[PDB]
């Protein structure tokens, strides 16, 4: 008669590493690492994110004639960009500190769009002839709806003074612009005055553009350029615009209704008829485990990002064969 | 392993234990079976659980990436945000797999440490009344019946009365 | 008869935790981390830190007339700045490269004012009707006791051209600003000239500004601004002024004596009447622990920061029940 | 423990043994009493000491934040700077916590192992003069006075004379 | 050690034994002489030689510093740059250091438990046909040739013949 | 009769730590850790690297006459630089974003240097008096070579409209630069116009300079300044330049015809006339470590950079006396 001490086994052909071997058999294990996600961009959490499509962040926020779909979008959890977006600036030129807004836009989900200076108040100059083939429209030319290309009327460009005040409770971002003429003569042409000059204040602000001129190539058909800027308005803070030419004006400016968490995620995937609580550039996650090797730029509730292959922990015992 | 037990002196497992890690196989004129040490065996659940939440625990605060974008006269501070994120990526990557790696290596050793003790157990309760066989079993010089079993699993041989 | 081989138990209740059980208890242990600070403000090593209290950096080094109490400190060990001090810029306006020169301060520990351009030198010029209602004192209308806001003496802005020439042998700290008008008439009302300048030199510096006029909102009773600038004047160079108008003048210039180790710090805590080898923000540290959780941002001679609230190294053994 | 001795085949610690961590306890004739084996305790004092040197010396060079203030216009440069101190704090604190619990399991499994090998070396002089009961302790089959006690914490127990 | 042979109830090692790093010392009528323990010794080897290159690999990946240069009035952001280089770089210092004193205890512990097995394992072959002399030795009762002793190293030694 | 259990002794004084004891002595053990280099700059895989020697990156491009070693430059492998060198601009000023163009020579293995406009094609202007006894050439005054430092001729400075177009397949980096002149006689003197530009422009860029008059402290004996300026011009556009006066113009630009694996080595060590596979700023390292201490920068298949001071793995078992 004997007793004799043992230990478990089982038909299982789950590999562990160790410091010392590699592909150890086990009786059971546990994989901590999520491999696969569904390939698809997905709402948030129920929040449709924002696809900007073939539009970028300034046509949409300029008002991009071809980026119509985003003329008033609704909250959004994330905002999806392609790498290299054709809708852009539709006439040539800069949009000024362009990378501080889009990092300010990552603590926004949601704007609401108002009009500061109406299209149909500038009695003293002409302001609806500012458009061009560069910014098509249904065939027709076109221009930045957001903002009003001003210029002469019936010979004169007269100084303008136009000043907003931040009535509001929501802090306000306004956009605005100067041109940059091919030469002297393009200059008289549009605006009459020579020398000009583009002054705008806050309490805050102490802006003075001037319009510089030189022989520049073509960039969809045009020499000239079109150099954008903005600013936070605060509330009770008001704008205040002098010009003598070149200016591009503010027509419609956002509110901030919602600061929050947010992302401007690029990708050139389209929008998945979805649902998920964690998403990446490449598709959504689901899974309860600890870590994932999918993409490190994710946002919601999500597994650590590791560079691993292979995440398994020994729970049970070496197995016999 | 380390302990010497787990694929040492007790050669391999035992697909007939199905309700434990660890346990008892009896042999006797009444028949033969297997039966888990329930103590050992919770014993080894608990620690294995507790190290499984520890792990995942432990690399529960870490390095989340954001998305900065920068212009073309910005190298220089682009690529400084570019060698960061990834220098923590690499730190974090290496943390995960050293310590899936090390942790492993306990494990398996621990289990071997829990037969090697269980079966000290068993052979310093039996101390003379038995021949240890080199194999993990200890052959009985009196008969041993299935109470006589029993009092070996429970921990109350009694020695003298044998 | 027998021998028994065992070990040592005691009354002792401190635990420790492992990865596989926490809360264990053990016969001896040995805590690693300093969990308490003394809540207060301290000499560090003998030397007393410059307490700013209500005053910015910017307010101390142009000399705000609010922040007489710093118009000569001594040496200090570091620095400490209020979250949003109220005797900042009395006049509105801006500190250029602000940040940068208080980084500057990280590595000085004493300044020695000098002065280098007398206010009553200015013989062509009105150099004592610089003053303003934004920058007050006992009552009175004042401004930045470190430089000279000069206008027009009867009707006239003869253009300066002043030299200073640094014969010490410690890098100097040179301020100087220029002063932006509301309007045309403004301009003309305090500097003659209605087109001005502030050209500045040295071996390194080529700088020309000139005002930016533009209707600005309010900011303590005033539509114009004041931008101050700086430098580092280095030993035997030279820095030279030439301006039009708008020009507000050094008159006094910081030498750094010494250079070393220091911080600015931000605290809302006043003075303790004190004395530590390590201060935090939030109080001083002393204890001989490797480790602490007070505060990141430390100074002086002290454990490493982290963000446990326990760290507990078992030196005994398993304490039995 | 892993060693099997500490709270295992040796059931509890001894409140009477005061001058050291490991030790024995006799009985006879002459009375009883505890005395610590002074080699052994020792090893284990200079083993953890030097442990925990190590940790705090390990621990020595590491991360030091410096404060660094950034205008309304250089938010990502400031973001940037804030994930890189934070990063290293979390890098920091994982390796700490880690390191803790990590070298706490090894030292409880130490005393464990220098109690059983306390205990072996013991084993192997009395060899067959005494029954292992399986407790830590020893019945001898003779008679064995303070200095037959004291010959074996000796190491000097002369088998052939008993 | 941990396991109580190396330095412990084996007082020293073998410069007489070249071939191996573990095995056995004979002594009878016909001489004396070392023989190594191929599979132990080659166990070791094994294992030894995957940790090394475990750990080369898994440093494999780490921060690599780049040039960078900022001018007179970036000084805050050089100061940042510098500051996440010298971080990384303590880092992966710091976790060189660790690993390998970590992995130094635990190979010297290895080798300990490869020489503890190999003397159980012979001491649960032999039994009680020899005695256990304390120091690593086994003094037999039966004479024991050469055959006789390779009996005792290849596993098959017959207790039932002796 | 006897059969022992034992281990391994040898003569072996290695020694290694551990967490519990130091300097233990061991049988075997493998040192990780290289500490030797061969103390000089050598050829990275056969191809030799750029030594600059007493020049910098400026004077080198701008073509320093005291630079006449690198007028053309086979491909590098890396660049090597001292900490001070003093050959830099030689007549004093700036080099506008210097800092990112030394960064874009990262990924830079060879230029190849183009006319883009001829020194002889400027019969409007005076092209060959633009010289500076700051920039000496045999005894002689000279001015950096690759651009033109034009003048009047006759008393005359008409205006400059030349352009350039990028025909080539390779993207090109131009350099130009403005004059900054001592005052207002200066100005005259050498361009008659009282008030000048230049105006640049390519598809991207829309510059204006203008020149800054200020009186300035004398280096290397001039009160004047300039001031130079880059862009890479990409393949199929061109460059357009308008000017006044003050025009520092183009004559020779770079191809950029290899990019890839580079960088610049601050170092004040000279060529070894030796080759290696990893090189550091202070001598090239040749081993099969995984680990080394000389150097945190370095270029090549190298070893992990450590602070350590030695790394030695257990391989064997403990030895004993
Ligand atoms: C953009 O447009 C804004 C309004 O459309 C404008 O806001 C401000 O406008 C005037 C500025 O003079 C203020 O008028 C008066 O309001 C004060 C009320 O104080 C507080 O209490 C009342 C209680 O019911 C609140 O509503 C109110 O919000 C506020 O918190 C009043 O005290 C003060 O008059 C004073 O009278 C005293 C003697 O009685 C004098 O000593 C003292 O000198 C003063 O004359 C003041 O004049 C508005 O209140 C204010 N609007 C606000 C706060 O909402 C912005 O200024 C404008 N922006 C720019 C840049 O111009
Ligand atoms: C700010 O103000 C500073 C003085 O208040 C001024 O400093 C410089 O001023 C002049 C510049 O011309 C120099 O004068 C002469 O000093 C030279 C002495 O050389 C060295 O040896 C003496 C030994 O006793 C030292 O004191 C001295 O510090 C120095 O290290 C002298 O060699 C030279 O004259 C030469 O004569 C030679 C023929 O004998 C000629 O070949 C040669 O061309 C030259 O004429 C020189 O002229 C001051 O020495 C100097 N001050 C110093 C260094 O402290 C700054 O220049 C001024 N800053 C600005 C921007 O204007
Ligand atoms: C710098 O200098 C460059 C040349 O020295 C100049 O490049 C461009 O110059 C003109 C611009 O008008 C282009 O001329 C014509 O080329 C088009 C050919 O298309 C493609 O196919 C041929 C096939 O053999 C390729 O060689 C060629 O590379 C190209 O890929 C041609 O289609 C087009 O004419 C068209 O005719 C159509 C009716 O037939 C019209 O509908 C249409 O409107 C258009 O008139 C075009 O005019 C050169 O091809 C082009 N050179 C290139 C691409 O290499 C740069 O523009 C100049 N830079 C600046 C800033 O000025
Ligand atoms: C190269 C060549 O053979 N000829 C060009 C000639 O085409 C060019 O004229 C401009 O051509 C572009 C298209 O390439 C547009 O047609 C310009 O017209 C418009 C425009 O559509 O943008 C008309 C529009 O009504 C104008 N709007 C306003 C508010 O003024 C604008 C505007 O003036 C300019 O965009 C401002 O820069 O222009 C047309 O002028 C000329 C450049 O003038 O150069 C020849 O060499
Ligand atoms: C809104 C309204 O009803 N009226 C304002 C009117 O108050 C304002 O005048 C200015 O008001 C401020 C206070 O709000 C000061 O009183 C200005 O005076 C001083 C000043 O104290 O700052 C007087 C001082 O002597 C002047 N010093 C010098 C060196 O010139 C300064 C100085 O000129 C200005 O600060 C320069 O910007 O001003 C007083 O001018 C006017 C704005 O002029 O606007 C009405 O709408
Ligand atoms: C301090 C003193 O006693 N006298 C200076 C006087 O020397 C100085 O004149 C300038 O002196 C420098 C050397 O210090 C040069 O000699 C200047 O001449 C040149 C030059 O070599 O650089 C001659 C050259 O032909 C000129 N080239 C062209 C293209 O114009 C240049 C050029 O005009 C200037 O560099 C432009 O800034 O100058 C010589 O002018 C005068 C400053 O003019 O000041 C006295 O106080
Ligand atoms: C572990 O096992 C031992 C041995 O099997 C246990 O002792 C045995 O316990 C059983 C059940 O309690 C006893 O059965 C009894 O039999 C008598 C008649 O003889 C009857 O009157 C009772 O009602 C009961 O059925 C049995 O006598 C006893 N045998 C021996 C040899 O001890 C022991 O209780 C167990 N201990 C533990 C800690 O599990
Ligand atoms: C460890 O303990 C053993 C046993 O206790 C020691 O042996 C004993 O040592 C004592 C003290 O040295 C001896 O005492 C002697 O007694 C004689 C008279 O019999 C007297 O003449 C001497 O002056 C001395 O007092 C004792 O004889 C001896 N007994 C035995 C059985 O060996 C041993 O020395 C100790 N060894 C170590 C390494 O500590
Ligand atoms: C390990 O060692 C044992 C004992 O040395 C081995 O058994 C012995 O094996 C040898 C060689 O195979 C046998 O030699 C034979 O002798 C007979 C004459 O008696 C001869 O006819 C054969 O040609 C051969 O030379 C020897 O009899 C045998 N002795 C004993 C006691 O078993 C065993 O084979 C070895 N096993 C392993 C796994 O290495
Ligand atoms: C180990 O002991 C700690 C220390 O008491 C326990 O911490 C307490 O946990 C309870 C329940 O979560 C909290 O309400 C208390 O605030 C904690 N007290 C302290 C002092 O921290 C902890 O629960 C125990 N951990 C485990 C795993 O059993
Ligand atoms: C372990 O051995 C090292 C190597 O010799 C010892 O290092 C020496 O320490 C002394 C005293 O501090 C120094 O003066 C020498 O410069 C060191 N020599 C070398 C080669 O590094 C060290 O002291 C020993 N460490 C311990 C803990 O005993
Ligand atoms: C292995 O055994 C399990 C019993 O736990 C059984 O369910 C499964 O079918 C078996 N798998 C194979 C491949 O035989
Ligand atoms: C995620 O997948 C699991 C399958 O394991 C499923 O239970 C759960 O419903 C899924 N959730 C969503 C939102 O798709
Ligand atoms: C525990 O025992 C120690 C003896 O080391 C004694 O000083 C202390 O008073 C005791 N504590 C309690 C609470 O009984
Ligand atoms: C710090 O506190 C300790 C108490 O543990 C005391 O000995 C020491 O004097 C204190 N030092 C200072 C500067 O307060
Ligand atoms: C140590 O022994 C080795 C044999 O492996 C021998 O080659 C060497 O000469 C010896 N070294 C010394 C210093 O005796
Ligand atoms: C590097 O040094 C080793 C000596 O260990 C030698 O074999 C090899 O040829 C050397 N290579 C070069 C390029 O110097």
């Amino acid at each position: 008669d004997q007793i004799c001490i043992g230990y478990h086994a089982n038909n299982s052909t789950e590999q562990v590493d160790t410091i010392m071997e590699k592909n150890v058999t086990v009786t059971h294990a546990q994989d901590i690492l999520e491999k696969t996600h569904n390939g698809k961009l997905c709402d948030l959490d129920g929040v449709k994110p924002l696809i900007l499509r073939d539009c970028s962040v300034a046509g949409w926020l300029l008002g991009n004639p071809m980026c119509d779909e985003f003329i008033n979008v609704p909250e959004w959890s994330y905002i999806v960009e392609k790498a290299n977006p054709v809708n852009d600036l539709c006439y040539p030129g800069d949009f000024n500190d362009y990378e501080e807004l889009k990092h300010l836009l990552s603590r926004i989900n949601h704007f609401e769009k108002i009009q500061i200076i109406p299209k149909s108040s500038w009695s003293s100059h002409e302001a609806s002839l500012g458009v061009s083939s560069a910014c098509p429209y249904q065939g027709k030319s076109s221009f930045f709806r957001n903002v009003v290309w001003l210029i002469k009327k019936n010979s004169t460009y007269p100084t303008i003074k136009r000043s907003y005040n931040n009535t509001n409770q929501e802090d306000l971002l306004v956009l605005w612009g100067i041109h940059h003429p091919k030469d002297a003569a393009e200059q008289t042409k549009l605006y009459q005055n020579p020398t000009t000059y583009i002054s705008v204040g806050t309490s805050t602000l102490n802006q003075r553009l001037v319009p510089r001129i030189a022989t520049r190539s073509k960039v969809n058909g045009q020499s000239g350029r079109m150099e954008f800027f903005w600013t936070i308005l605060k509330p009770n803070d008001a704008i205040n615009f002098e010009s003598n030419g070149n200016f591009i004006a503010p027509e419609y400016a956002y509110k901030i209704v919602k600061k929050g968490d947010s992302t401007i995620m690029k990708s050139e995937l389209e929008y998945g008829n979805c649902n998920t609580k964690c998403q990446t550039p490449m598709g959504a996650i689901n899974s309860s485990m600890p870590f994932h090797n999918i993409h490190p730029l994710t946002i919601g509730e999500c597994p650590k990002y590791v560079k691993s292959n292979r995440l398994v922990l020994a729970t049970g015992l070496r197995n016999s064969p | 392993g380390l302990f010497g037990a787990i694929a040492g002196f007790i050669e391999g497992g035992w697909q007939g234990m199905v309700d434990g890690w660890y346990g008892y196989h009896h042999s006797n004129e009444q028949g033969s079976g297997y039966a888990a040490d329930k103590e050992s065996t919770q014993k080894a659940i608990d620690g294995v659980t507790n190290k499984v939440n520890s792990i995942i625990d432990k690399m529960n605060t870490q390095f989340e990436a954001v998305g900065r974008e920068f212009n073309n006269l910005e190298r220089r501070i682009e690529n400084l945000n570019k060698k960061m994120e990834d220098g923590f990526l690499d730190v974090w990557t290496y943390n995960a797999e050293l310590l899936v790696l090390m942790e492993n290596e306990r494990t398996l050793d621990f289990h071997d440490s829990n037969v090697k003790n269980l079966y000290d157990k068993v052979r310093l309760q039996l101390r003379d009344n038995a021949k240890e066989l080199g194999n993990g079993c200890f052959e009985f010089y009196h008969k041993c019946d299935n109470e006589c079993m029993e009092s070996v699993r429970n921990g109350t041989y009694d020695y003298p009365q044998y």
